[PDB]
């Protein structure tokens, strides 16, 4: 696997770029991750994204980032989501296209939403053994499902990232930093979001309704087959008992990849509806400060 | 239920064990004296000295200036304030920044 | 008879405990030795107490109808136990305040128990489970006659902290979480019916349908009715000594009913005390701002008699609690606010799931590695 991602500072730059400019709305938008794996650690310095609708546009770029002799070296893939939701079937397709070429293979999904309001949000997770194996012998099936067990704490697992940078960056930080206009960091501490929280909430109520929806027809399921398990041994006493004087369909269940996909949904609400509870039950417990000495 | 009349006016002495034991009456008014203090903001002491069974003001004020106990005249009888025994475990109880960070640090 | 070799046994034993462990094990090395490659249960140390105060209250009322006078089992579980339970050097198990709850506990089926700020002090080792249980409903119920009323909420929650994880593989409560949990919010409730209605700790502990039942008995209280005094005491008769088993039943004369005249019948009269309180706050303040017109308008409106009614509204409003001052010129009464708490519980419900979300996870992680 990959203990550790860390980036250089031009990704993010440009991570921000395609969304700065390019949909604003709400687009998913999306790219790919570039550079060499020293040892233990998955360096990234480059990205280049790709606008909203392939192969021949992402071969196409490799011979240029070959051209200025730049890292040209296919890691992985970033995409940009709505508030907490971006567990879909269609980039953990997209991702084991990418986990099949090189072994190690990346999703950071940046979050535009979440930085505005708040803390840095890129998620660099990547996919574990277990979630790899299943798709390797193409059984979608229950039966093997718990031999090779998925269960979903071991569903994303996260790789932490450590910022890495040059020293001419760091002048250039500096640089910036005195010739400029002062811009305030006040956007963290901002001690209102009740729709932040509230469409938080209400994207987890309708998988929650749809993770309901998936239960109540596995009764019908359940009530499908303890019919017809006691129908055919009502027919195994029915016809055993017919020779001796003389001398079908089983249904298929729900078909057990979503009901672990909305599980691994709902845990991307559990994850940070929980750290965005006391990140604004700090700036509440903050403000019990400036109150305090106030007659 | 602070029944006095048949415990000092009505009361059988023929026994001298009440007697036999030294300081009856200081102890069983000491007593008397603390469970007036919480009733009380204001008394006679014609009312006073007869629920206390039948003692002149020539040692009325002897024992009130044993327990905090002042003669503002005619006839009240100073014990405390107000504002103790509203005793308001109020509506602005409050929940403090360490009651509950046990479970701030692992949410985070 | 069937029950005089279920003493036998096991006092036998019972017998050695104060001989070996008083007397010469502190270098006893050889029986140590037996218990660790013999037997195949480990826990023995907690059955041998334990299993032996279940023993010997079969055989106190079977011995105390049979000799009244220095009794056998009242000998060996009293007059042996308690010197020899905690003063040796070091014991170093999970006996240190197990010891102490038999030593409290052997006061307390004597009715005298007086010692509860002493034995708070004198603990160094870590609370057992089954000591837990049993130490809040012995000191409460000691609160509950030394009338601690107003700290009496506070040990009463203390016990219901209602987290099992339960841990059955092998009776180890031993046959005592639901009878004992059925005992200690029984008389948390005949708190709420005795101390009406100051709690407000079992409101927000356990649902309103249980609270219904108890709801009829303490509307009860209020005016009218002479049951009240004895509903609180039967439903506490089988929880002041909770006698087990008679083995010899010959009523000509009985000769059991002699320890029962001890306790039961002079412990009954202080529970008409008890509702005595319940008739002095059989006024709940719906009027308490008045002139001295309206004193003398409380003693009309309480009953008849009304002057002179202040020798028995006295009567009527001093038991322990009745706080307010009262003017002679204007004539204010005061008023004490019966005032909300407010909503701890959403607190400890997350730490009830995620206790459990971690538990749940924990114990079914070793699964996935057990079976697969």
């Amino acid at each position: 696997a990959v203990k550790q991602v860390q980036i250089d500072g031009l990704v993010v730059l440009k991570i921000i770029k395609h969304y700065q400019e390019e949909g604003q709305g709400t687009e998913v938008v999306q790219g790919v991750l570039l550079g060499l794996v020293v040892e233990d650690r998955l360096e990234i310095t480059n990205c280049f994204p790709f606008p909203q609708h392939e192969v021949q546009y992402q071969m196409e770029m490799m011979r240029s980032l070959r051209h200025v002799n730049i890292d040209h070296l296919h890691v992985g893939w970033y995409q940009s989501t709505y508030y907490g939701s971006f567990v879909t079937r269609a980039l953990l397709d997209s991702q084991f296209s990418y986990q099949h070429a090189i072994e190690e293979s990346v999703v950071l999904i940046y979050d535009p939403i979440k930085t505005a309001q708040g803390s840095l949000s890129l998620k660099a997770y990547r996919l574990t053994p277990k979630l790899m194996e299943v798709c390797k012998e193409k059984d979608f099936s229950p039966e093997a499902l718990k031999k090779a067990n998925i269960t979903f704490e071991y569903m994303f697992e996260e790789v932490p990232i450590v910022i890495k940078n040059s020293h001419l960056i760091n002048v250039l930080m500096w640089e910036l930093e005195k010739k400029s206009a002062v811009a305030d960091k006040h956007e963290l501490l901002s001690l209102a979001s009740s729709n932040h929280l509230g469409k938080n909430l209400q994207l987890l109520m309708d998988r929650v309704d749809e993770m309901s929806q998936d239960i109540v027809k596995y009764n019908t399921y359940m009530r499908n087959t303890s019919k017809q398990q006691q129908q055919k041994h009502q027919y195994q006493q029915r016809r055993q008992q017919e020779n001796m004087q003389r001398q079908f369909k089983p249904p298929q269940p729900p078909a057990r990849m979503d009901s672990l996909l909305i599980a691994g949904q709902i845990n991307t609400y559990c994850q940070n509806i929980k750290e965005f509870t006391a990140q604004n039950l700090g700036k509440l417990f903050m403000a019990q400060a400036l109150q305090e000495y106030n007659n | 239920t602070c029944h006095f009349q048949a415990f000092w006016q009505a009361l059988d002495e023929n026994m001298d064990l009440l007697e036999g034991i030294t300081g009856f009456e200081d102890s069983v008014r000491k007593f008397i004296c603390h469970v007036v203090g919480i009733t009380y903001q204001h008394i006679d002491r014609w009312l006073l000295a007869e629920m206390l069974g039948d003692l002149s003001d020539s040692q009325l004020k002897v024992w009130m200036s044993k327990y905090g106990w002042s003669a503002d005249e005619s006839g009240q009888i100073f014990i405390c304030s107000q504002e103790e025994s509203i005793k308001p475990k109020n509506i602005v109880e409050k929940i403090d920044f360490d009651s509950v960070s046990s479970i701030m640090a692992s949410s985070q | 008879q069937w029950l005089w070799d279920i003493i036998d046994e096991f006092i036998y034993q019972f017998q050695s405990f104060s001989q070996y462990r008083c007397k010469t094990a502190k270098k006893s090395e050889e029986e140590i030795d037996f218990l660790r490659s013999n037997p195949k249960i480990w826990n023995v140390h907690s059955v041998l107490n334990v299993l032996h105060s279940l023993v010997d209250k079969s055989n106190i009322n079977r011995q105390l109808e049979v000799y009244t006078s220095g009794g056998d089992p009242e000998s060996v579980a009293g007059e042996y136990g308690r010197h020899s339970l905690y003063k040796m050097l070091g014991y170093f198990s999970l006996v240190g305040l197990l010891r102490l709850h038999s030593l409290l506990g052997d006061y307390y089926q004597a009715i005298k128990v007086l010692e509860n700020i002493e034995l708070n002090k004198k603990s160094m080792y870590s609370r057992v489970p089954e000591c837990q249980v049993t130490t809040y409903y012995y000191v409460g119920f000691a609160y509950l006659m030394m009338r601690r009323y107003q700290d009496a909420i506070r040990v009463f929650a203390n016990i219901l902290l209602y987290i099992q994880r339960t841990k059955s593989m092998f009776q180890r409560t031993t046959y005592k979480y639901e009878m004992i949990n059925k005992q200690n919010e029984q008389m948390h409730a005949l708190l709420a019916i005795a101390l009406t209605m100051y709690p407000m700790r079992i409101d927000e502990s356990i649902h309103l349908q249980l609270r219904e039942k108890y709801g009829d008995k303490m509307l009860r209280m209020q005016k009218g009715d002479p049951q009240v005094y004895e509903e609180l005491f039967s439903y506490s008769c089988p929880k002041f000594l909770s006698p087990v088993v008679p083995n010899y039943d010959n009523v000509h004369p009985n000769y059991h009913k002699e320890p029962f005249l001890q306790q039961l019948k002079v412990f009954s009269d202080e529970v008409q005390q008890q509702a005595q309180l319940s008739t002095i706050r059989s006024f709940l303040k719906l009027y308490t701002t008045m002139p001295v017109a309206k004193l003398a308008g409380f003693l009309d409106l309480t009953e008849q008699e009304f002057r002179i009614q202040l020798l028995v509204f006295k009567h009527k409003m001093k038991n322990l609690v009745w706080t307010s001052g009262i003017s002679a010129l204007d004539g204010e009464f005061q008023s004490a606010s019966e005032v909300d708490f407010y909503i701890d519980k959403d607190m400890i419900h997350i730490a009830d799931t995620k206790v459990a979300r971690r538990y749940g996870d924990f114990f079914i992680r070793q699964i996935h590695k057990f079976e697969e």
